């Protein structure tokens, strides 16, 4: 019995006046306390005071923190539904992804909603038929990846030149990209329907390794410099290392796999699978899978706080959950009227975006 | 440890250090008794003593008890992230239960507890006078135990005002012996329910009780991002009904007394 | 120990019993609390009680501890061959240290106890006004351990009457110190030295501190088949000398007051 209420969500200042200003010309032209949310000061912060908490921390362990809830400031609006979304701290430029169209903007402006973007690429105008599933952003925020089910290739965007233009359409014309992968390596990885992984070089754009696996076993993909890991449908692991260019470990699951996430300050491997189980693996020591967290909706995505203390899921039934990582336990709630297909989180972790209807939404935490 | 029993027997000849302040630096057993032989010693006149962190072995416990048994001029404590067992929560109620308490606040947040002693806790609050503020933390007390303590607490004989879960492991079943609590409850005034999964049917029963007009509950601490249109609606109604309810995110910033003293 | 709570529960409204032993039998935690909560209320009117081979462990000792700081009308407590530790010890000695306690006699025959646990009872002996008999067994107190006893035995400020030491691995060394002790204590009565070894100079030594005029002690507990011949004599010469003493190898067989009811 949700019963969800709708209200103007940023309620700015600004916005009070100029509706105040409107009122009055409107009356003269006729014959013929209050809340407000606090602005994103310059598309950076927005300048909050800390909560209290109920004991000091240890003089070693400073920089450990942890969130505690989350409130939506902007709402990025799209005609159709969105499937991915990224960040670009750096350049405060966020990016939606759709089905048919993708559209870049700017977080320096302050408006409630947003509905005209800084710049609109669309990939259906090259062909006669595109269908879009993928997308990837670099650290670096020199390079733009966007994968499609019909298109014949990969279109890499530069930010760095004042003009956006395609590099190289890296073409796959029989292959799906299902998945689409980069590491810090200029290697281009990728996944396919018919379990089949081709592999190219930026520089010099040319195959250099092909990989082959069961139907359905490319649905996810895991980069790291010494581990490629591999799992579908089949629900088989494998983990490869490109030096001795051989599987490592293999193993076997119930069901199938979706979801899987890495910890920056220390190995850490999340397991999302179709009955909702949530398992973690650790990939020093290499020994055992262990579960924690059952939900009864299937899980769709999942990232990793950049502390390395916190991990949010999205998934099938319409809900946002928060963990940590001593335990497993959710720590807050925050419910989408919407199917929630993506997620994201920032490299500053201020900011995290959200999207599970045609529009997008934009969140800010709090410490 | 010998740096600790150094300090505190140079501060034994002390009388004029009412607040004393100690955490994060390990004490020894033979630093807690020689700590509680000073404050067995008259003319201490010190108040509030704070501990966190610091490792207190089982029977650095048992002294603890036995001053606290008759104790005066000793009204806050603190102990947290201390290793403190399920006995010894009986052996410390039972301390408290003595009528020479006269302890207002007493915090245990990260202490690791379980179901089985919060019968003594709720016997505890029931017989207790003098206890002013509680506050639990990470422990999970589990369903049951929040059910005997808010059949203690339904009873309304303790003058407590302040109560505090969070991340508790809290359910739906016990949010009506809560609001049954709350409805006999004129006493209470602050209450936090914070990282403890609330069904909606939940979140109506407690705002019906929040409405009635034998409660006071007036510092609330919830998230309302969590919950639904309609339970964002009756709050506010709550709020309508009652001018000096406030519900916020932050509990712990409320301060009715001096407590953040020696975090500034 | 669920039979045991049934009887403590049911003797809470007696006025009756003034003499309660128990001994080997299982006996929870739980017990002990409730029985600590028995004797808690007035007219519980018990004098002796006997928990030889019952099993009492961590927090039930501070239990205790707590009831004796704060207890009159319960003069004699044994414990024989159940588990206390050092620090335990040290626990009961600070409650026994205080003016409201009027125990006689406290006995502790094969509770482990070490070297460190002394210096809390030296001091506990010059202070405490109310303990006659303090008797020690199988635990190994250790030659530095019992000199530091004879250092407050020495002092004479107490007022104790016998003292047992049997089995307390006591050695040739340490002979000089209780010589000391022995030399300048009228108040002692009994002493118990059995089971342990002597140099033959020591017992020279030992021997002379008895013919000591200003020692009023008159039961010995000793095995005269033990010592060289001019031991003998000079045992001999004790007696010659003061007519009312008694050397006599049983020390267990006199009996001041009743102790063996039970045994009866």
């Amino acid at each position: 019995d949700p019963q969800p209420v709708w209200d103007a969500e940023p309620q700015f200042c600004q916005g009070f006046l100029i509706q105040g200003l409107w009122e009055l010309f409107m009356d003269s032209r006729q014959k013929n306390a209050d809340k407000f949310l606090k602005p994103l000061s310059w598309g950076s912060e927005v300048l909050e005071s800390s909560c209290n908490q109920p004991s000091t921390a240890l003089w070693q362990l400073e920089r450990f923190t942890v969130p505690q809830a989350l409130q939506k400031v902007r709402v990025l609006k799209h005609q159709e539904l969105l499937l991915v979304v990224a960040v670009s701290s750096f350049t405060r430029h966020v990016f939606t992804c759709s089905q048919s169209g993708i559209k870049v903007w700017n977080l320096v402006n302050q408006v409630a909603e947003d509905r005209d973007p800084e710049s609109h690429l669309k990939c259906s105008v090259q062909d006669n038929k595109v269908y879009l599933r993928t997308c990837l952003l670099s650290s670096n925020s020199r390079t733009l990846f966007a994968g499609g089910y019909n298109l014949p290739g990969v279109i890499v965007w530069d930010l760095a030149a004042p003009s956006l233009y395609e590099k190289c359409q890296l073409p796959c014309e029989g292959l799906s990209c299902q998945a689409l992968a980069n590491t810090k390596e200029n290697m281009a990885l990728a996944g396919f329907t018919d379990g089949t992984v081709r592999i190219w070089d930026l520089r010099t754009q040319e195959i250099v390794r092909n990989l082959k696996g069961p139907t359905n076993s490319a649905r996810n993909l895991v980069v790291k410099d010494d581990n490629i890991w591999t799992g579908g449908l089949d629900a088989c692991l494998r983990c490869w290392d490109l030096r001795m260019a051989k599987v490592s470990l293999e193993h076997l699951f119930q069901s199938q796999i979706m979801s899987l996430a890495h910890s920056p300050t220390e190995d850490w491997l999340l397991l999302g699978l179709a009955n909702g189980q949530h398992c973690l693996f650790n990939s020093r020591k290499r020994d055992q899978v262990l579960t924690v967290d059952t939900k009864d909706n299937t899980i769709l995505g999942l990232k990793f706080s950049p502390n390395g203390k916190w991990w949010a899921s999205v998934g099938m039934g319409n809900f946002i959950t928060v963990h940590s990582m001593p335990t497993g336990a959710k720590l807050f709630q925050v419910p989408e009227v919407g199917p929630v297909r993506c997620f994201d989180m920032t490299e500053n972790g201020r900011l995290i975006i959200t999207g599970s209807r045609d529009c997008a939404s934009v969140y800010h935490i709090k410490y | 440890p010998a740096s600790c029993h150094l300090l505190v027997s140079a501060l034994f000849s002390n009388q004029n250090l009412t607040h004393l302040c100690l955490s994060n630096n390990s004490l020894g057993t033979e630093g807690v008794q020689q700590l509680c032989q000073f404050l067995r010693n008259p003319e201490c006149a010190l108040q509030r003593l704070i501990l966190n962190h610091c490792n207190i072995v089982d029977d650095a416990y048992g002294f603890l008890a036995m001053r606290l048994a008759n104790n005066t001029k000793l009204t806050h404590l603190s102990l947290t992230m201390n290793p403190v067992g399920d006995g010894a929560m009986k052996l410390l109620c039972e301390a408290l239960k003595e009528p020479t308490c006269y302890l207002q606040e007493l915090e245990l947040v990260d202490c690791q507890l379980t179901q089985n002693c919060c019968e003594d806790l709720a016997c505890m609050i029931t017989t207790t006078k003098h206890l002013k503020s509680l506050d639990l933390g990470n422990n999970a007390l589990g369903d049951k135990g929040v059910i005997t303590l808010c059949e203690g607490l339904k009873q309304s004989s303790s003058s407590l005002r302040r109560l505090g879960l969070g991340a508790c492991k809290l359910t739906s079943n016990c949010c009506e012996a809560l609001s049954l609590a709350i409805s006999c409850n004129p006493h209470l005034n602050s209450l936090n329910l914070v990282k403890n999964d609330f069904s909606t049917s939940g979140m109506l029963k407690l705002c019906s009780a929040f409405q009635c007009p034998v409660s006071n509950l007036g510092i609330i601490g919830l998230w309302k991002q969590e919950y639904y249109a309609r339970v964002r609606r009756q709050l506010e109604e709550v709020e309508f009904v009652k001018p000096h309810v406030v519900i916020d995110g932050d509990w712990y910033a409320s301060d009715e007394d001096d407590r953040n003293w020696w975090k500034n």
